[PDB]
């Protein structure tokens, strides 16, 4: 019993240490997630404004 | 021949990440739940557990877990000998990591066979006087710089100058950078003249580049100054390579007597 | 209460272990999202500065 | 309605548990709750928040009295941070209501629905076309509890802000006089529902062929003329008050006009 105590407790403890990094890791990756969508609604912004801006120039020339 | 696979490389920079803010506790977690995940589906002989083994060994090598990093490595280049076979270039670049793991732990004899063993997948590969074999013969020679092999030295950096004259061209640093390494391997031992042979073929270059050709007028930095010892200047500091050769030739001119040479050498290379 | 004590060590290994399994599927699917969007963001970023050359090519 | 910072988190649950992945799921949104209470404290919108969208997943999984004791929790904190008499503490009070009645708890969940109604008027304004479908959906409670009168009341209310608030023609409008002539047939108001259906036919006539004149009659009334022998409206709800008054003329012994009117149905 002592024996199978001391092997569940150096489980549990090896367990936490891997969920805890996980944690850590996937919380990152959602704020990159953010960061990243947020930037492409930017990007998609500046590509819409361009789009209008060629019918501009052809209007001209 | 270390390419990162595609799937691998997100993951890959957040273990970097992580293992430069000192977050090992996350990094060493993130690299070993990876590890089971790629032997669920490859199993353990496969490219891609070698690839996370040999990243691994990468961050206990910077907590300073030196055993642990070199067995990963080891069982990273017995995956790589089944899976890719002996003498392929990922094969080699664990073999240079091992022999870099090594020479840190000042294990330079041990170093030594597994370096020369990449070298020669290296000239397989890619041929005799490729440009890459000659940066593993200079590698290959701080190895035996640092074991004091003096010899060994000139002749694994005489090697990789016939590759790096030869294949690249002239004014290439590389050229360069070994002309100065092998002349310092000289000065070692007491091969005076042809250290100073070799500083001058560099300043030589260098003011070709710079001038065009030399003619009557227009003779080089070295040249005034020897000159300037019976009795303008136009003198480019380019590199910090070339100021190197314009210190070191001087200090030369200093033990020759020809003093009034080694202090205009000093003062360009001031300059 | 050795037999209490590896029962309780059992479930808390069991939550621990869910939870885990439960990161790593979150964090691969983030990971695959990180990098389709990463792709994608290179697609604009080029397509930009394709047209924002084209600006001056129809200028001139 | 979600924070800015858990917006993501929330969705990813929301697609696990959609994709009956609840072994991801469930321990994602444990942990966000630990992460909660860590800086926020369990007394605490946020925690509030992400207990009720796990408490939603463990009605998907059919884990009900889990379900009800979160939101429970969920309400307790939304009474402190948010206030009684808030939006969000409606919201719950609906939650838990839903659940209860799932359960067939339906006394259980009438206070609550009533609560939420009271909350639902106080924001909204008492002719609120909100307060009109929570008036119907508590209508509902009392239907399954056999409560004939309540119903009728209820439904009574949510007409009266339908048919002013928003237009005739509105589907609310049919669908709220399709269920109150039901509850009226119940009761044996047999008069008042027939004239329900018939205000609905004549409304849905009008908007297809102008204003009813002589030669123009509605569907009811041609039937009604066919009795004293001598449509293809693709709407579901017109169909239902078709059969529907077709049932009541069948009642009625106005057999020929039950005809017409399941026939004109059945077209």
């Amino acid at each position: 019993m002592g024996k199978e105590v001391g092997n569940l407790l150096l489980e549990n403890s090896q367990l936490l240490e891997t969920k805890n990094a996980l944690n850590v890791v996937k919380n990152d990756l959602i704020a990159k997630v953010d960061q990243l969508s947020g930037e492409q609604e930017v990007l998609k912004g500046e590509l819409e404004a361009a789009k209008q801006a060629k019918v501009k120039l052809e209007n001209r020339i | 021949g270390y390419e990162i696979p595609a799937r691998l490389r997100t993951l890959h920079n957040l273990v970097i990440q992580y293992a430069s803010q000192g977050r090992y506790e996350v990094a060493v977690p993130l690299c070993k739940q990876a590890l089971e995940d790629l032997e669920k589906t490859s199993g353990h002989d496969h490219p891609d557990v070698a690839t996370m083994l040999n990243i691994l060994a990468l961050v206990y090598r910077d907590q300073n877990k030196y055993k642990d990093a070199a067995h990963l490595l080891n069982d990273a280049l017995a995956i790589r000998e089944k899976t890719l076979g002996k003498d392929h270039p990922a094969v080699a670049a664990t073999l240079n990591n091992l022999a870099v793991l090594y020479g840190k732990r000042g294990k330079y004899k041990e170093a030594e066979p597994l370096c020369k063993r990449a070298l020669e997948i290296r000239e397989k590969v890619l041929g005799k006087f490729h440009p890459d074999v000659a940066k593993q013969l200079s590698n290959l020679a701080l190895l035996c710089q640092n074991q004091g092999k003096a010899e060994e030295v000139e002749y694994y950096y005489r090697r990789a100058l016939e590759i790096y004259a030869t294949r690249l061209g002239p004014d290439d640093p590389n050229v360069a950078k070994t002309k100065n390494n092998l002349a310092s391997c000289y000065l070692k031992q007491g091969k005076y003249q042809d250290a100073e042979t070799l500083y001058k073929e560099i300043l030589t270059r260098a003011h070709e580049k710079e001038f065009g050709s030399v003619n009557g007028e227009n003779k080089p930095i070295w040249m005034h100054a020897e000159e300037r010892e019976e009795s303008y200047k136009a003198c480019k500091v380019d590199s910090p390579t070339v100021n190197t050769t314009l210190r070191s030739l001087g200090a030369l001119y200093r033990r020759q007597g020809k003093l009034e040479a080694a202090h205009t050498l000093e003062d360009c290379a001031s300059r």
